[PDB]
């Protein structure tokens, strides 16, 4: 599966047009397919590495686990009601929009932090 | 030709453009043989999922959403020119790109002191 | 911009829409899909 | 190189360290992470 | 082309073989395997 | 009371000699008299204030409670065995040397962080 | 001034805010914290 996760509107069974993106105040949960976790893990992995320099210099804030930006919702996940109907996923791992924001600006803020030290080490 | 025809992409802070005008404007420019004039909100619905610039007004509060939810949710988040460091998608490639060459042509061994087949060049 | 109604969840001339780029979300689709021999399998 | 002690599992001036490149393990972190539109999703 | 027999499931000079390109299946093994630092891990 | 905390090294009977600065793997616990908590609280208070800017910019690491650098030891606390004998304090709040180091370099690291923003706000 | 929403209990462009100095409350954070040797302990 891929795309944002969808649950139906009226309730009961979900028939196309009965399914709308499960928008939440935080944002819409978009599914985190297996490979897309490889990236955000590979990105965070390269930051955790600099753990000994984050404590030394009192910056950072502990190791960044990718499991802090996701969730364990479940529903049908596709690109559109029609095709999302063929991807019933249970307790999949989705990252809400407002989260897709932090995992972003965190990896960005930390990326600066290390990008600097990482330059001296070099 | 209609979307980029109003640069829906900035890279620092935000910037709006009252929708009425915008529309009533492209109602002009767009040449009579597009397909965005024959299906406005049949293209618009496709569009909303590609341009987190166009945020459709929610039906039951008749106001935007702050957040923009385009299908490319993540990808589009990771391309924004993050102010901390230029752009991850850029700086990332400019590196893997260089790494390719470094191993490829054989820049390594550039001043090797020993016979090398011209082919190696 | 003539009203449609259901074909798609949003009207274009619909109530309170809003063009407004944010340096934060660079619009997007999927162009660089990898298909090269080794990488597609 | 002043002794530290616990901050990190290794002292730099620590006992029996050893700089010694091996053609076998070319030192490398993670630069080429793929993020392009199509490939990140 | 001398007959072999079992080494491999097909004889070359075997009965009814057939060279015949199809614009449909462009012959290709696996050259572009990704191994760059960030992408291999 | 004031000064580093001492404890009867000879056990039980605490005389003007059976004491000894209770040092250890963390350094020496120095007592945190009422007023000296006013400062470190007044210093941390001025940093917590900038909470909304720490999250926004993914720096920081949560609000700094002064109760994270101290402890609740108990013994006699003075400047010297002789005079420390007249300050039996129970479950007083002491900050160990290695801690007096962080509450220091934290307030220092954070102080930079805010000193900057705090300049733009101005 | 673009709407935020929860990050902080107040929107800047929020409804009915109000810049209005009062000779009564001279705005001030904490600069003169005492740390000198004798006074900090
Ligand atoms: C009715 O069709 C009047 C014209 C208004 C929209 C036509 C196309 C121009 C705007 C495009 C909206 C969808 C993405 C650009
Ligand atoms: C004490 O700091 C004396 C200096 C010895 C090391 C300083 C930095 C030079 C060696 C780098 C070691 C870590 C990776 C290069
Ligand atoms: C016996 O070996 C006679 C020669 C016939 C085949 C020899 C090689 C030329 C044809 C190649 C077949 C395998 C892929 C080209
Ligand atoms: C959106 O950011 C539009 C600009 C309005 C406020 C920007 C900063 C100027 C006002 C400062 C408010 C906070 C304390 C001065």
């Amino acid at each position: 599966p891929t795309g944002k996760l969808w649950r139906p509107v009226g309730t009961s069974v979900a028939t196309i047009d009965s399914l709308a993106i499960v928008s939440d105040r935080f944002g819409q949960y978009s599914f985190v397919n297996e490979g897309m976790r490889e990236t955000f893990s590979k990105a965070l992995f390269d930051i955790n590495m600099w753990q000994p320099l984050f404590q030394a210099t009192k910056t950072g804030c502990g190791p960044i686990v990718l499991s802090s930006f996701t969730t364990t919702t479940s529903g049908y996940v596709g690109a559109t009601a029609g095709d999302a109907l063929d991807n019933p996923v249970t307790n999949g791992v989705f990252i809400s929009t407002v989260q897709i924001m932090n995992l972003q600006r965190t990896i960005a803020a930390r990326m600066r932090d290390v990008a600097l030290w990482q330059k001296h080490l070099d | 030709t209609a979307m980029t025809m109003l640069t829906p992409d900035i890279s620092a802070g935000s910037a709006s453009c009252n929708w009425k005008s915008l529309l009533a404007f492209a109602k002009d420019i767009l040449p009579l043989d597009n397909l965005c004039l024959t299906y406005p909100n049949e293209f618009y619905n496709v569009a909303i999922h590609r341009y987190p610039a166009l945020k459709p007004g929610n039906p039951d509060t008749k106001l935007p959403d702050a957040q923009a939810h385009p299908l490319g949710e993540v990808a589009g988040a990771f391309n924004a020119a993050t102010s901390e460091v230029g752009s991850l998608v850029g700086s990332s490639s400019t590196l893997s790109q260089a790494i390719s060459t470094m191993a490829g042509k054989d820049l390594d061994l550039i001043e090797a002191d020993t016979p090398l087949p011209v082919s190696v060049f | 911009g003539n009203v449609q109604t259901s074909v798609n969840t949003y009207n274009i001339t619909g109530d309170g829409n809003s063009f407004t780029p944010t340096s934060d979300m660079t619009s997007t689709a999927a162009p660089a899909i990898d298909l090269k021999p080794g990488v597609l399998n």
